[PDB]
């Protein structure tokens, strides 16, 4: 009678309590500094917000009933303490018995860990509230958030393909868009690092924050690249050029991310750089072969940042784009280097 | 020459991509 979705959930939260098994209490009392209390802080902190903005109305999101937010509370709280004792379970340090007081103390993680457990909870059932719902209302930084997602789908097998799937498109969202905003911690992040941006070799083959998360950003272009040269024309494997001019953007034009898509710059780089090299060359028709893809959606084309104001991608280009790249654009020439490409 | 794009988008899905 319930959902596959519903029913895996309550499958996988089964004969297990809203609180920590003896068992992750015992990794928790065998560290110097006992984390128990202040994850019991911090889970109270993020239900108490979370029960306010699930009861309470907005133009955008009606009001819930308490009883219910209650339930998915429970619920995603069962999920955090099953989750988090297989994470610090199958963690190198407790294979070699080394104190993990420093893992246990990082608050971020925590609150990441929880936040993703109300999503799946939330997602299970269907709610409305649809991410980045759980991250606005307990003030997560995507940036930071993002990075939980991979932890939580290597340490719950039990979650079924479509949960996995969900938890990647919200990954997703995060590297195309999300971390990007101007409030972004990747903007701050970048800062201290000096405002070098990982180029795509010096990711592939650093290790920050930083470095993580331009790897998963390259990797996630370089695939909707490829399917996007093997639509349309269908491409030369040179698409080394708009690859190139992609990563040129990225490096050196970071700015012309902020508060935009992943995708407006890449198509951009498509069109540019498909201009230029005399070959073939394509209109921004191009949507055709992008409207597939499965991020694609009409927004993202027909509503960019320009300066308020807005306008289409194709304004975009050229009020915006075209005199940022046209100097690297113009040297692959009638009148030379190549970012390798990910595979 | 200038790379400018001369085009525009301002039509509606349906004609735009059948």
């Amino acid at each position: 009678e319930f959902t596959q979705s519903v029913s895996r959930l309550q499958s996988i939260v089964a004969g297990l309590k809203n609180a920590p098994s003896d068992q992750l209490i015992n990794i928790f009392e065998s560290c110097v500094r006992n984390p128990v209390e202040n994850i019991m802080k911090i889970l109270k902190g993020i239900g108490e917000t979370f029960c306010q903005h699930y009861t309470q109305s907005t133009d955008e999101q009606p009001g819930s009933h308490i009883d219910f937010a209650v339930n998915r509370l429970k619920l995603a709280e069962i999920l955090y303490y099953k989750i988090l004792e297989t994470v610090m379970v199958q963690e190198t340090r407790r294979l070699h018995g080394m104190d993990m007081s420093v893992l246990l103390e990082q608050d971020i993680f925590h609150r990441s860990l929880m936040a993703c457990c109300l999503e799946i909870v939330l997602f299970a059932y269907s709610s409305p509230r649809t991410f980045p719902w759980i991250i606005e209302v307990l003030n997560l930084q995507p940036f930071y958030f993002y990075k939980v997602i991979e932890v939580v789908i290597r340490s719950e097998e039990g979650l079924s393909r479509d949960m996995v799937k969900h938890l990647n498109s919200i990954e997703e969202q995060i590297l195309e868009s999300l971390a990007w905003s101007h409030d972004s911690a990747l903007w701050e992040a970048l800062q201290v690092s000096a405002n070098k941006v990982p180029t795509c070799e010096e990711v592939i083959f650093r290790t920050g924050s930083l470095a993580l998360f331009y790897r998963k950003v390259y990797h996630l272009a370089s695939v909707r690249l490829r399917d996007l040269c093997l639509k349309l024309d269908v491409s030369n494997e040179l698409r080394r050029k708009i690859w190139t001019c992609f990563e040129f953007t990225l490096v050196h034009c970071p700015d012309l991310m902020k508060d935009r898509h992943l995708d407006q710059l890449l198509l951009c780089a498509f069109y540019i750089m498909a201009k230029v090299t005399k070959e073939e060359r394509t209109f921004q028709e191009i949507m055709k072969s992008y409207r597939n893809q499965p991020q694609a959606n009409s927004h993202v084309y027909r509503s960019v940042l320009l300066k308020e104001e807005r306008g289409d991608l194709i304004k975009f280009y050229n009020t915006i784009y075209v005199g940022r790249v046209k100097s690297f654009a113009l040297k692959y020439d009638l009148a030379p280097p190549l970012s390798p490409f990910p595979h | 020459a200038s790379l400018l794009s001369f085009e525009k988008l301002d039509r509606a899905s349906a004609d735009l991509w059948p």
